[PDB]
């Protein structure tokens, strides 16, 4: 029964800084651990200066979906095995760089 | 047979038309069937209207003035502001002499009235001005009620209407009849989101609207050369009376005792909808063509309404052409030929990532109202962007968030048209007798959650 | 600080809502009466008998 | 293109709290159920009582062997007008049919259950209810149905005169508002009810009172003679009643053959009219005695100084203007300037202005704003037009309540003659108070027969 | 105490109690306002899209194709725009002072007949210009009236005639684009759409046909009021074929935790197609009554029958006796003797009369009030619906043409028709030349696509 | 005793689609099974 109770029940949100805005948004920034140091060294925060990345919706790799589930049914539904009739052909290669 | 006329053994020769095409659709122990509506008790209210009692300032033009929430209410739902119009009876003395009318601004109503807010103890609620009411009156209108809407806020071919000095012919006067604007609010949107005000017995609801002075609320007009110029006290008889009485009502809600004791001391969680207007800009079309604006938006924007605005005459209002309206033939408003709006192309940026293209005018004039809204506008300008199916729903549509999106920013293009417009140089009766200026204004309308619970409310993310 | 107290008008509720039976009696008088059958189930008949 | 991921890519704790979970429906799939095998058509309404004629009453009988019917409308060919060079106006005279020639000619419209009678309406019903909930769109379809296409109201001078035009004979068509033809959900059980007796009963008005008969410059209403017209003021008419039946499949209709069934309607019931003289007074009290769980009241007043025109709530007659028109002066605003309600000295609803019944209630709970003035209204339901029930109170445990009406200035000036030509007032004006209500009830369908259990 | 403020004045309403109101409301669980629930939907997004083509190019009087592109995750919209020449008139027209050249009415649902929808290379789908005109006519939502007059011409700019340069009236018809949504089972709800994704292995096309401007234009005499057929040398800067076309469709992109559900799986769709009678020719002169046999297939849910005026290809869109004729003011406005020929219309089911000689009225007025959303505002475009809702897309009732035996429509003319078709009229009267009517029949039913296997079919063949 | 016993007195004969009236009027047609499933089978 007081004043202040919606400001203390809010919560504020995430306030990121300018340098999260040249980030890619396709893919995430890389997991650098900061320099905690005395000397020189900026204590950024990783939680407001890094870019999540837009690759956690779009990546699969898990269900049947993503490109590791796709290479095994062309294989398999690839024929093999001399031609025949025709100039024979080679099985295109999707894994990138090993 | 027999062509009888009660015929029903013709009924049958169609009823036994019955195969597989149609066993998917019809039929099954399942399959529900019509003239028979299932039937569900409902609770147990009344409604009635109440008189909303003032807590702060003074009734007047110009100024600003609060309206308090009554409680004892179990719960409130409408809310709609009421305003006696004054008199006005141009004189002989004016400047302008026989060649000059007075008449009221188009759209009377959503003029005058700016910024009108609601606030919980002293945390606004919401806000809206006259830009989103126009575009929300022109975008989301229930026919049937369009007449009805265009006769209580003005705009009835008679406030509207030019009218001479005495000694000239036209000598009639404007009427001094009330008006009534609705105010549109979050709980006013659904009846299945009303305020709980039995709920909250600690917070203090208020309502703050602030009038405009009735300078700009009068046009006077040269009956000639269609130039507009600021009114004055002495060209008008009776004077200008600041002070003017206006009056809100509300409509509240009375549920039964054991419903009331069962639904109090709970938690709930509502779904509203809110306002960002982004920070007006000047475009000068003889200078570029295209102008950029940034947007720095919070919570998940569901639709952007983009216009350009006439801001040539600050007396006019909702102009959102080119070139202004002049005084026509038998005493009437009109507007000139070349009275088309000015924005050509529009277009997105994400971080020079375009969403979209630069996309014709008439795009978002047209295709996006027709397909994802429930009315086309009727007049020029009001131009938007839904990222959802349906905007006039309460419930949640496709949205995207603006907090964890990096500055966007929207490009327009100027027209031939507006850079012609801009300079001066145009004949009698024409509109653009004088250079002409534009702004750029952007409306966002988002989603929020608040939280009622302890007997107060807030929001649970700020 | 404290919750508000609504109760009924100033005026007594009785005077205004009162009791008087009689239509409910009406009603029900007049679904016990047409509860008999009124219709004829037999078009065409013609029930008088041969004298 | 690309963007569409980046739109994606923000997904926040509100965005969590609105959409996503395992249980969450998405759009793009729509789930598909069966429905009902069934068919419809329309037929013929077989008379039963009288011969259809103007300012007589004649009698349909509901056709059985159907299984639901849902539908009714009445089909009616009006005469040919031919004013003739012999009238008492003589040259200064126009005759043009009354303004909503349907919805007139129509007095008392009933249905009634065996001997029954189950509800019935009239003019001011039928007004009130085309007027506040007519869906657009078919607005224009319903005027040209009842009339109004600039044929049948303008004023046509005498043969001699410049407009030597004549009304054509074309039919009009006048759909029954029943608590049955509310909803499609609601439809008579013709099964359920074997050799049952459904009569409906129209009393059309007499010729003489709607024909408008107007001076060409003093704007004065005489009533109409057979003499005045070529031919003559044919009593008979042409007249019929089509109803939509529906059948349904034989597994459905012996599933429900032999159960009770309960139905909501919807009915009304109209106050008696008061003559109000606003030369006299200015505030007028009328008690309200209706019944039952009233949804909505409807209440005006209604020029009655001339017996011929109708449908006329404006303190001043239209008049004749240029161009073989019909015109109203600039003197024409509704006579109620304020209104109230009263619960034996209780004010329940205080001393609001017109405008607020006229617009701000239908804004709020009605499906559309009347374009005409007058059409005062006050609903105690969130939905006029809405069948499930609302909210709604009910006067059987209510005592005698009261309406207060204010007449308007207009009004008191209008109520005595003096006005110049063609100003609508140059002769005294009688007006009356018209209340009507919309109320709820309950009926049950057993063994054959229908009755209401609670009533 | 009497005030404005008064709240316990409810009080009496509330305790207004009895049984009646004990049986509509209350209840251990009676649903109440005020309260709304909230029930989580799932995760999307959406966005335009230009459609490429890959075969031919947009010209007046050809037909083009265009490829439904994949990449996205659902189709619902599609929409056609086409910016239209700029026209103007030149002294040395054959009619000379007395010619006056205009577009046609309805501009659009006009230079587009036959579109057309498929998969693969099946004939699926495809719409013409009087379904689209019906269709526009009877669920027109209002408010969009005006947005649609907007959008496919009847803007009082491209139908208002314009004398030749040298006369007072030398404007020009302006020169704007104008759009067209194309009526598809995926566009009628957002709960029906295509599953591009989901099918890799058949191609979409929609096949556009559009017409010429000799049919277009309409070349109308000042006095007279005759229509003849315009050409290249009275058009000022000549006559281009080419056009600028494109297609729109916005597509909606969702996420993969869902987009891996919908793969390998089995789905039924209900759509609503359209068939087309053959036009069969009436004249008034001989025969009164019109017979024509229906040929439908499958459950058809309305039939919208028109007459239309058939004597000049140039002017469309007409279902009156009598053409619209120049008129003051350099407009076009359709003469006094104006009503639509039809005066009664039957169907017969092998020689039995399922619907009786009703007027051409009912048709024209009461179904439309009761079993469509609007009512039309033009003359003709009667209707007769099997279903309670024509726009609904759920299934009502409905009947099977092609279970059901052949199947007849009796139709009869007027006076007023059998005096026009005769010539005879004086100047800007409407009927100077010979008039000719045909009378056309359009069906709508419903059908099942099953979508398995990456493919699209129909399941019942 | 009740109302539709007239009508639902007997049955109604069987109606031909309009397949039947063009094959051999002299010599019957070939008994073919027809074809049952979910993919493009009448």
């Amino acid at each position: 029964p007081h004043w202040m109770d919606p400001q203390l029940m809010g919560s504020q949100t995430t306030q990121y800084s300018r340098n999260r805005g040249y980030g890619d948004p396709i893919r995430g920034d890389l997991p650098i651990v900061p320099d905690d140091g005395g000397w020189f060294a900026t204590r950024a925060n990783p939680a407001h200066h890094l870019h999540t990345g837009a690759l956690s919706m779009i990546g699969g790799d898990a269900s049947d979906c993503g490109s590791t589930a796709v290479q095994q049914l062309i294989k398999k539904y690839e024929d093999k095995g001399c031609n025949n009739n025709g100039l024979n052909v080679m099985s295109s290669h999707y894994g990138g760089v090993m | 047979t027999c062509t009888t006329g009660a015929g029903v053994t013709s009924g049958f020769i169609d009823l036994a038309t019955y195969d597989n095409l149609d066993r998917a659709l019809y039929g099954g122990k399942d399959a529900t069937t019509y003239f028979i509506k299932e039937h569900y008790p409902v609770g147990w209210f009344t409604k009635l209207p109440t008189m909303a009692t003032r807590v702060s300032g003074n009734p007047a033009f110009g100024q600003e003035f609060s309206v308090g929430v009554p409680r004892s209410g179990d719960y409130v739902l409408n809310a709609w502001l009421t305003l006696k119009t004054p008199e006005i009876k141009l004189l002989e003395t004016n400047r302008l002499g026989a060649n000059g009318t007075v008449r009221w601004t188009k759209n009377l109503m959503h003029n005058a009235v700016e910024h009108a807010s609601l606030t919980f103890n002293d945390i606004c609620a919401q806000q809206f001005n006259t830009a989103y009411l126009d575009a929300w009156t022109q975008f989301n209108m229930c026919e049937g009620k369009r007449i009805g809407y265009d006769n209580m806020i003005g705009n009835t071919s008679d406030m509207t209407n030019p009218t001479p000095a005495q000694g000239q012919d036209g000598a009639r006067t404007l009427p001094s009849k009330n008006l009534v604007l609705p105010l549109p609010f979050f709980f006013s949107r659904d009846c299945g989101l009303a305020l709980p005000t039995v709920v909250l017995p600690y917070n203090e609801i208020r309502i703050n609207i602030k009038l405009r002075s009735l300078q700009e609320l009068l046009v006077f007009q040269n009956k000639d050369t269609g130039n507009v110029i600021p009114i004055s006290a002495t060209d008008i008889a009776g004077g200008l009376a600041d002070t003017v009485e206006a009056y809100v009502y509300m409509t509240v809600g009375l549920v039964s005792n054991v419903e009331r004791c069962a639904m109090a001391g709970t938690v709930r969680d509502m779904v509203v909808e809110q306002m960002q207007a982004a920070p007006t800009h000047i475009v000068n079309p003889q200078n570029t063509n295209n102008v950029h604006v940034d947007m720095r938006f919070s919570h998940a924007v569901k639709a952007l309404f983009f216009m350009v605005q006439n801001v040539t005459y600050k007396s006019v209002g909702s102009n959102y052409t080119c070139v202004t309206p002049v005084n026509g033939p038998g005493n009437t408003v009109m507007e000139p030929a070349m009275s088309v709006d000015p924005i050509k192309s529009a277009s997105l940026t994400y971080e020079n990532t375009t969403r979209l293209a630069n996309m014709g005018v008439e795009y978002y004039s047209l295709v996006q109202p027709w397909y994802f809204s429930a009315s086309i506008p009727v007049y020029t300008g009001y131009h938007m962007y839904s990222y959802a199916l349906n905007v006039g729903s309460v419930h949640p549509s496709g949205s995207t968030n603006y907090g964890r999106l990096t500055n966007a920013s929207i490009t327009v293009t100027m027209s031939p048209e507006s850079v012609v417009a801009a300079a001066g140089g145009g004949n009698n009766n024409s509109g653009y007798n004088e250079p002409q200026r534009f702004a750029l204004v952007v409306i966002a309308v988002n989603h929020n959650v608040i939280r009622i619970m302890n007997g107060s409310m807030g929001f649970p993310i700020l | 600080t404290v919750a508000p107290e609504k109760h009924g008008p100033v005026e007594d509720m009785n005077a205004i809502i009162n009791a008087l039976p009689t239509k409910v009696d009406a009603v029900k008088l007049e679904y016990s009466a047409s509860k008999t059958n009124r219709t004829n189930k037999r078009p065409g008949d013609g029930g008088a008998p041969p004298p």
